[PDB]
C-alpha cells in the first residue's frame, strides 16, 4: 500500500538483514516456512508493505541481499529464518573487496552493480506507490561502503521522488577494527551527503558500552547484540504499518527535522532496555527516566548533548497510552534541562503514538535526535584522515584503481564543510 | 629422521572437538549459471499517485 | 532460533570444551611418557652393542 | 474490569517467565550434536 | 571454490612441507591412502578440502603441492615414505645434480635445466582451479636450488601470472649462528630478485624457534622435526580464515591492504602466541589478554631484532579458537596504554583483528599442546632494518678481500651483479630510515 | 579482585615458607593439585577449567633449596616457573647478585611479572620479605625494587625487612649488605616493617615447650604473624581494613616506618588448659615488652605509633575494656603528643590450625602494633660494631672485581646516619 524496498550491503548489511527480517516477520505472525500464523486480523491487512504475497497464501520479503564474497551470503540461508527468501533475490561476487574503498568502487564490485540495480526494478514494478528503499550498511568495508554509495547514486537518478534512508556504521578510535577505517569512512561521507534523505549513525562502540552498562550482559556477540539494540530500532515505522491515534510515517517525520538540506544525521535509541533483573523492579508508567536521557548512559550513539545543541527531537511511541502524559513530559524536559536545545525554534519535539507494543512488553518508545554535537564525530574521523594523508601512508592501493589524488582534497574539504555548516548553528 | 613426519597412528583423543566447516551446496547452485537479468518488455500497470478508477457521477 | 539467541548456553559450552581439552591433554601426557621409555629402552641397546 | 486484566497480565508474565526459565534448564540440561559437525575420524 | 596452491622449492621446501602436509591431512579425515573414512556417511556436506585439495571420481584427493629440488635424495623419502600413495606421482619433481651452494650455479648453470618442465606444471593445477587466490612459496637463503632457483621462478612467475597474490616463507641466515661460509653471498643475491617479485614476505629466522623451543617448552635439543612443526602451524592459521568459517573473516587478499605501508616496505615478523609444553599447558591458564601481552614481548618474536629499537608500522592479529569478539577489544585497551610499545606517528589505528572458530588440532607426537585459544600475530616492525646491517658487515668482508668469488665467475655470472646487488640491498636500507623519522 | 604477592627469600625465608604456605594451605583447604575438595582469589588465579595457581614466589639464588621446595610435598600446589632460581651462586655477594649474573634473568623475571600483571587488577600491596644476610635476599630484591617502581610507580609495594641479630648470624661480613639496604629500602617500597625475628627464639621455648626447634618451629609464628595482617583483607569482618587503608594510615613520616610488637596468645596446649582467655587478659599479657619479637624495649621507650588486629570471638566492650584499663596505669610510659594510641581491625573467622606448630586451637586472638624510638638504640649498637672492619678494610675486593666502586659503600651509611638524623628528635 506504501511499499519498502529492504537493501542490504556487506557482512555488517547481511547481519542486520538477518535480525531485522526475523523482528518484523514475528510482529506479522509468519513461520519459518513461511505461511500465516498469527491470531488477530488486524497484522495480516497490512502486510503488503515489507512483503509479497507467493503462491499458496505464501508470504516472502522483498530484499536485495549483495556481498563480494559468496562466505557470508551461504550462513544466511541456513539460519533462524532465512528460507522465505526467494532465491533469485542473492547477488553476490567471486572475490571479495579486500576490505578496501576503491576496489569495491570502480574495479572490483562495479560488474556486480546492473545485476543488482536489475533486481531492485523486479521489486518496484509491483508496487502501488513507494514509499521509498532502504538500505543498511556499514562504513567499514569495501562491500558495504563503496558498494554502498554506487548503490544510493545510482537508484537516486532513477527514482528521485520515494525518499532513501541508510543505517551507517560509523568507525570509532577507541574500538577500532580496520587500519583502513579513517581512510574509507572519510571518503564515502562526500557520497552520502548528496544523494540521502535520512541517515543515522549507529556506531559499534556506544553499543558495547550499553551492553555492559545498562542491559548488564556478559558476553556481548554480535548476534546479541545486533537483534536487541539495532535491529529493533528499525521497527520505529509502525505508524506506517499499524493504525494509532496520532501517526506519523517515514516520510512525514523527515520534514520536521532537517532545517537546511544537508543536515541529515541522527542519533538514535530505544526507551525500555532495563536487564533481565531490572525489568523486575522498574515502573512502565511513561517516566523521564530513560526519558530525560540527557544524563546519555543509553545514548546509541557516542557524542552527547551536554557539549551542543539539539537541532530537533523526536519520539515515537508504541503501546495503549493517554496524549496528556505524552505532552506534560514534554514539559519537565525543555524546561528543567534549557540551555541544550536551539534558541530560534520553541517546540523542538515531534511526537507519534501508536497501538501495538512490542512482544512481551506492555510499554515501548523510540527516540530519534538531531544534535549540533555530531560534529565532534567528523572533526575526530577527519584528524585521522589527515594524519595518514600527510605522508601519503596507504595511498598506493588507491592510485592504481582509477581513482587520483585529487578525490581525497575534495573530500577533506568537503568533509570539512559540514564541520562549518554546524558548527554555525552551535550556539549562534 | 625424515621417517618421524608420518608414523605414528592418529587417535580419536587427537581431535578437536568442533568441526565447522564451509558448505558451498547452496552457493554453487547459483554459481553454476548467471543470475537474473532483465531481458524482457516493460509492463508496468499505469500507476496514478493517488486516484485509482474513479466515479464521476452527478456531473453534467 | 532459540538456541542461537540464549546466553546461558554459550555460557555452558565453555565448560563443555575445557573439560573436554583437559582430558584429552592427559592422553597426550600418557603418551609423552610412553615416547620417552622407547628412548631410554634405544639408548640401553646401543650400550650393550659398545660392550 | 481494568483493575483485573492488568493483575490477569501480570500474572500471565510471571508463568510466561517460569516456563521460559524451565526451557534454559532443560536445554541446558539435555544435551545433543549434529554429526556433520563432528571432525570426520572422530565420528563412529 | 577457494584455492591456494602452495609450491615448495629446497630442502627447506620439502622438509617443512612434509611437515605441512602432516598438518593439512590431519585437520580433515585424508588418511595416506586419500581417502576419507567410510563410517557409513550419509550427508558428507564437507568441503573444506577443496582449498588444499581436489575430488576425483573414486574416494581419493590429491593436493596442490609441487615438490621441486635438484637434489635428489631428499625428495627420493616422500617417494617412498608413508605418503607414497598421497601425492600424484608427477608433482614430485626432481632434479638430476645438486646446486651445492652455489647462486651463480642455481640461478645460471644448473638450475635453468630443470625449470622447463616445472612451470608446465604449475599450469596443470592452475586450470583446475576457480578462483585461485594465491601461491606460497617455501624457499630458503643458504643453497643453491633455495636462492638461486627461487629468483628464477620470480622473475617468470611474475610476468605468467601477475595479479596473483604469491607469499613466501623464508629461513634467513643467523647473526651469530651458520651452516656454510659461502651463504652472506647468496643472501645479498636473492633481495635484489625478491624486492620486486614477491608480494607480500614473511620471514623467519632460525634462532628464536631455536631459542623459544629450549626457553618456553621444558624441552633441550631439538631436530628440525621440532622447528618445522612450529613453522607448519603458522601457514595453517593465517589460510584456516578460507577453511572454517567464523566471526571475522580475512581471507588471503586483505592482509596486504592492512599490513604494507609502501610498496617497498613488504617484510613482517609472525609469532605464535600459546606456544607451550602438554606439561605446561594444564598450569596456566590461557586467556584471550593472557596470549596478546605475552606476545608483544621482545623474546618471543620469531626473528633475531628487538622490537624496543625501531617503532611499529602496522600490526595485525589472527586469533582463532573460542574468541569472541568483545575481549579483543579490550585487550588492545591494555597495550596501547602503554609507553614499552611505540608506534609510528601517522599510523593512529594500527591493528587489524581476525577471529575464527575451529580450534587448532595436535599432531601425535608434538611438542605444542592442545588449547581453546590460540592466535598469530604478523606485525610490521621498523626494527627489522638491523637485521641487514648484521648482514652486509659479513659481506663486505667477503668482496673487500675478494674471496670465495673465483667459483661464481666462471658459471655464467660477471662481477657486475655484486657490487650491483650490495647498493640496491643499501637503497633498501635508508627507505627503512626515513620512515621512522617522525614528520613534524 | 583484591590481589596479594608473597614472597620466601632466605633458608630461614623457606622455613618460613613451609609454615606460612601451609597456613595458607589450611585458612581455605587446597589440594596439591590446585582443586578444592570467592576469599582465595588474593592469591589465586583459576584457569581455563579447573586449576588454581598461587602467585607468590620463592626467589633464592641457589638451585637447591629450589630443588628441595620441589622434592617437597607440594610439587604441583606451587608451580615451578614463577619461582626464581639461578645458575651461578651470588653467596653474600651483592656484585654478582646486582650487576654480573642478575641481569640475564632480569628480563626473564620482568615477563614473568607483566605476564600476571594481566591478573593483577586491585592489587592491595606486593609482600616482600627478604633476609639481608646473602644474596639471595639484598641484591636481586634490591633492583626488582627500581626496576617494578619505573616500570608502573603507582601500584602497592610493601616489605616487612628480616635484619641480622647483634649476638649471632650466619655470615659476619653481612653488616656490609645490612646497611646498603638500609640505604636502599628507602627508595622504591611504601613500606618496610618487623620480621626482623631475633627474639622468636626466645618465644619458641619461652611460651610452648618445645625445646630443640628448627627455624620452622619459629617461623609458624612469623606466618601467623602474616595471617594476622592480611587476614583482615582476606575475610570480611566488622570493621575490616584492606592494605591500601593501611598504607594510608601507617606511616607518619614517608622515611619513618619501623614497629615493634607481637600476635599475642603465642600459648600451646599444656597452658592452654588452664588460661582461660580474654581479650583483655591475652592483651595485659601481650603489652609486657619481654615478649617482643623484635630485640629492643619501648617500656623506656615512647609508645608512639599504633595499630592492633583483633581476630575470633572479639567483642567491642571487651576491647573497649582494655584499652581503657591499661590505658590508666603508667606502668607503661605513653607518648608526649599522641593522646590515645590504639587503632582496630575485627576479624570474623578465627585462625586456621596447622599441626606440626607451636600453637594450638584457638577461639579468638589479639595482636598489636608499637611504633616507637626503639630501633634507634639497635642502630645505634649496629653502629657500634660496623666500624670494626670499616677501619680495615676487610673483603672489600670480591665485591670491587665486578662492577662496583668504593663510593656506594661510602654512600651508603651516610645516608643511613641521615635517617637516624632523621630518628633522633621525634
Ligand atoms: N627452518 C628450517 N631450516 C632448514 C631446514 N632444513 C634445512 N634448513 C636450512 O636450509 C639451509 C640449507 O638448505 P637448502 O638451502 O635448501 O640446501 P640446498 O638449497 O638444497 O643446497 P644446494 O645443494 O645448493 O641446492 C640451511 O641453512 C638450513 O638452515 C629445516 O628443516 N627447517
Ligand atoms: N637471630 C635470628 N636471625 C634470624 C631469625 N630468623 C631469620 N633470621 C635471619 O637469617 C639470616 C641468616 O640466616 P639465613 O636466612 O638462614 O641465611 P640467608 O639470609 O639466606 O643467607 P645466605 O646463607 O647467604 O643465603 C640473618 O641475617 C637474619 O636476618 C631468627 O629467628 N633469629
Ligand atoms: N553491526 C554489526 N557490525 C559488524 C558485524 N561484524 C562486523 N561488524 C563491523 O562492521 C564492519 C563490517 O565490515 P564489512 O564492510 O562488512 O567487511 P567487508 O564486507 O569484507 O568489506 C567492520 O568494521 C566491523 O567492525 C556484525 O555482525 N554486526
Ligand atoms: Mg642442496
Ligand atoms: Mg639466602
Amino acid at each position: 500500500m506504501r511499499e519498502i524496498v529492504h537493501l542490504q550491503a556487506g557482512q555488517c548489511g547481511n547481519q542486520i538483514g538477518a535480525k531485522f527480517w526475523e523482528v518484523i516477520s514475528d510482529e506479522h505472525g509468519i513461520d519459518p516456512t513461511g505461511t500465516y500464523h498469527g491470531d488477530s486480523d488486524l497484522q495480516l491487512e497490512r502486510i503488503n508493505v515489507y512483503y509479497n504475497e507467493a503462491t499458496g497464501g505464501k508470504y516472502v520479503p522483498r530484499a536485495v541481499l549483495v556481498d563480494l564474497e559468496p562466505g557470508t551470503m551461504d550462513s544466511v540461508r541456513s539460519g533462524p529464518f532465512g528460507q522465505i527468501f526467494r532465491p533469485d533475490n542473492f547477488v553476490f561476487g567471486q572475490s571479495g573487496a579486500g576490505n578496501n574503498w576503491a576496489k569495491g568502487h570502480y574495479t572490483e564490485g562495479a560488474e556486480l552493480v546492473d545485476s543488482v540495480l536489475d533486481v531492485v526494478r523486479k521489486e518496484a514494478e509491483s508496487c502501488d506507490c513507494l514509499q521509498g528503499f532502504q538500505l543498511t550498511h556499514s562504513l567499514g568495508g569495501g562491500t558495504g561502503s563503496g558498494m554502498g554509495t554506487l548503490l544510493i547514486s545510482k537508484i537516486r537518478e532513477e527514482y528521485p521522488d520515494r525518499i532513501m534512508n541508510t543505517f551507517s556504521v560509523v568507525p570509532s578510535p577507541k574500538v577500532s577494527d580496520t587500519v583502513v577505517e579513517p581512510y574509507n569512512a572519510t571518503l564515502s561521507v562526500h557520497q552520502l551527503v548528496e544523494n540521502t534523505d535520512e541517515t543515522y549513525c549507529i556506531d559499534n562502540e556506544a553499543l558495547y558500552d550499553i551492553c555492559f552498562r545498562t542491559l548488564k550482559l556478559t558476553t556481548p556477540t554480535y548476534g546479541d547484540l545486533n537483534h536487541l539494540v539495532s535491529a529493533t530500532m528499525s521497527g520505529v515505522t509502525t505508524c506506517l504499518r499499524f493504525p494509532g491515534q496520532l501517526n506519523a510515517d517515514l516520510r512525514k517525520l523527515a520534514v520536521n527535522m532537517v532545517p537546511f538540506p544537508r543536515l541529515h544525521f541522527f542519533m538514535p535509541g530505544f526507551a525500555p532496555l532495563t536487564s533481565r533483573g531490572s525489568q523486575q523492579y522498574r515502573a512502565l508508567t511513561v517516566p523521564e527516566l530513560t526519558q530525560q536521557m540527557f544524563d546519555a548512559k543509553n545514548m546509541m550513539a557516542a557524542c552527547d548533548p551536554r557539549h551542543g545543541r539539539y537541532l530537533t527531537v523526536a519520539a515515537v511511541f508504541r503501546g495503549r497510552m493517554s496524549m496528556k502524559e505524552v505532552d506534560e513530559q514534554m514539559l519537565n524536559v525543555q524546561n528543567k534541562n534549557s540551555s541544550y536545545f536551539v534558541e530560534w525554534i520553541p517546540n523542538n519535539v515531534k511526537t507519534a503514538v501508536c497501538d501495538i507494543p512490542p512482544r512481551g512488553l506492555k510499554m515501548s518508545a523510540t527516540f530519534i535526535g538531531n544534535s549540533t554535537a555530531i560534529q565532534e564525530l567528523f572533526k575526530r574521523i577527519s584528524e585521522q584522515f589527515t594524519a595518514m594523508f600527510r605522508r601519503k601512508a596507504f595511498l598506493h592501493w588507491y592510485t592504481g584503481e582509477g581513482m587520483d589524488e585529487m578525490e581525497f582534497t575534495e573530500a577533506e574539504s568537503n568533509m570539512n564543510d559540514l564541520v562549518s555548516e554546524y558548527q554555525q548553528y552551535q550556539d549562534a | 629422521n625424515s621417517s618421524n613426519y608420518g608414523e605414528f597412528l592418529p587417535m580419536p583423543q587427537f581431535f578437536p572437538c568442533y568441526y565447522t566447516p564451509r558448505e558451498q551446496v547452496f552457493s554453487s547452485h547459483i554459481r553454476a549459471t548467471g543470475f537474473y537479468q532483465n531481458n524482457t518488455l516493460n509492463t508496468a500497470p499505469d500507476r496514478t499517485r493517488t486516484l485509482d478508477f474513479p466515479n464521476f457521477q452527478h456531473t453534467l | 532460533q532459540f538456541r542461537e539467541r540464549c546466553q546461558e548456553l554459550r555460557a555452558e559450552l565453555f565448560c563443555i570444551h575445557q573439560k573436554a581439552v583437559c582430558e584429552e591433554r592427559k592422553a597426550q601426557i600418557a603418551f609423552n611418557e610412553e615416547l620417552k621409555r622407547q628412548k631410554v629402552v634405544e639408548e640401553q641397546m646401543f650400550s650393550k652393542l659398545w660392550e | 474490569a481494568e483493575e483485573e486484566e492488568e493483575r490477569r497480565e501480570f500474572e500471565a508474565g510471571i508463568a510466561a517467565e517460569k516456563s521460559f526459565q524451565d526451557k534454559i534448564q532443560g536445554i541446558l540440561s539435555t544435551h545433543q550434536v549434529v554429526p556433520r559437525n563432528i571432525h570426520p575420524m572422530r565420528r563412529a | 571454490m577457494r584455492e591456494c596452491i602452495s609450491v615448495h622449492v629446497g630442502q627447506a621446501g620439502v622438509q617443512i612441507g612434509n611437515a605441512c602436509w602432516e598438518l593439512y591431512c590431519l585437520e580433515h579425515g585424508i588418511q595416506p591412502d586419500g581417502q576419507m573414512p567410510s563410517d557409513k556417511t550419509i550427508g558428507g556436506g564437507d568441503d573444506s578440502f577443496n582449498t588444499f585439495f581436489s575430488e576425483t571420481g573414486a574416494g581419493k584427493h590429491v593436493p596442490r603441492a609441487v615438490f621441486v629440488d635438484l637434489e635428489p635424495t631428499v625428495i627420493d623419502e616422500v617417494r617412498t615414505g608413508t605418503y607414497r600413495q598421497l601425492f600424484h606421482p608427477e608433482q614430485l619433481i626432481t632434479g638430476k645434480e645438486d646446486a651445492a651452494n652455489n647462486y651463480a650455479r642455481g640461478h645460471y648453470t644448473i638450475g635453468k635445466e630443470l625449470i622447463d618442465l616445472v612451470l608446465d606444471r604449475i599450469r596443470k593445477l592452475a586450470d583446475q582451479c576457480t578462483g585461485l587466490q594465491g601461491f606460497l612459496i617455501f624457499h630458503s637463503f643458504g643453497g643453491g636450488t633455495g636462492s638461486g632457483f627461487t629468483s628464477l621462478l620470480m622473475e617468470r612467475l611474475s610476468v605468467d601470472y601477475g595479479k596473483k597474490s604469491k607469499l613466501e616463507f623464508s629461513i634467513y641466515p643467523a647473526p651469530q649462528v651458520s651452516t656454510a661460509v659461502v651463504e652472506p653471498y647468496n643472501s645479498i643475491l636473492t633481495t635484489h630478485t625478491t624486492l620486486e617479485h614477491s608480494d607480500c614476505a614473511f620471514m623467519v629466522d632460525n634462532e628464536a624457534i631455536y631459542d623459544i623451543c629450549r626457553r618456553n617448552l621444558d624441552i633441550e635439543r631439538p631436530t628440525y622435526t621440532n622447528l618445522n612443526r612450529l613453522i607448519g602451524q603458522i601457514v595453517s592459521s593465517i589460510t584456516a580464515s578460507l577453511r572454517f568459517d567464523g566471526a571475522l573473516n580475512v581471507d588471503l587478499t586483505e592482509f596486504q591492504t592492512n599490513l604494507v605501508p609502501y610498496p617497498r616496505i613488504h617484510f613482517p615478523l609472525a609469532t605464535y602466541a600459546p606456544v607451550i609444553s602438554a606439561e605446561k599447558a594444564y598450569h596456566e591458564q590461557l586467556s584471550v589478554a593472557e596470549i596478546t601481552n605475552a606476545c608483544f614481548e621482545p623474546a618471543n618474536q620469531m626473528v633475531k631484532c628487538d622490537p624496543r629499537h625501531g617503532k611499529y608500522m602496522a600490526c595485525c592479529l589472527l586469533y582463532r579458537g573460542d574468541v569472541v569478539p568483545k575481549d579483543v577489544n579490550a585487550a588492545i585497551a591494555t597495550i596501547k596504554t602503554k609507553r614499552t610499545i611505540q608506534f609510528v606517528d601517522w599510523c593512529p589505528t594500527g591493528f587489524k583483528v581476525g577471529i575464527n572458530y575451529q580450534p587448532p588440532t595436535v599432531v601425535p607426537g608434538g611438542d605444542l599442546a592442545k588449547v581453546q585459544r590460540a592466535v598469530c600475530m604478523l606485525s610490521n616492525t621498523t626494527a627489522i632494518a638491523e637485521a641487514w646491517a648484521r648482514l652486509d658487515h659479513k659481506f663486505d668482508l667477503m668482496y673487500a678481500k675478494r674471496a670465495f668469488v673465483h667459483w661464481y665467475v666462471g658459471e655464467g655470472m660477471e662481477e657486475g651483479e655484486f657490487s650491483e646487488a650490495r647498493e640496491d640491498m643499501a637503497a633498501l636500507e635508508k627507505d627503512y630510515e626515513e620512515v621512522g623519522m617522525d614528520s613534524v
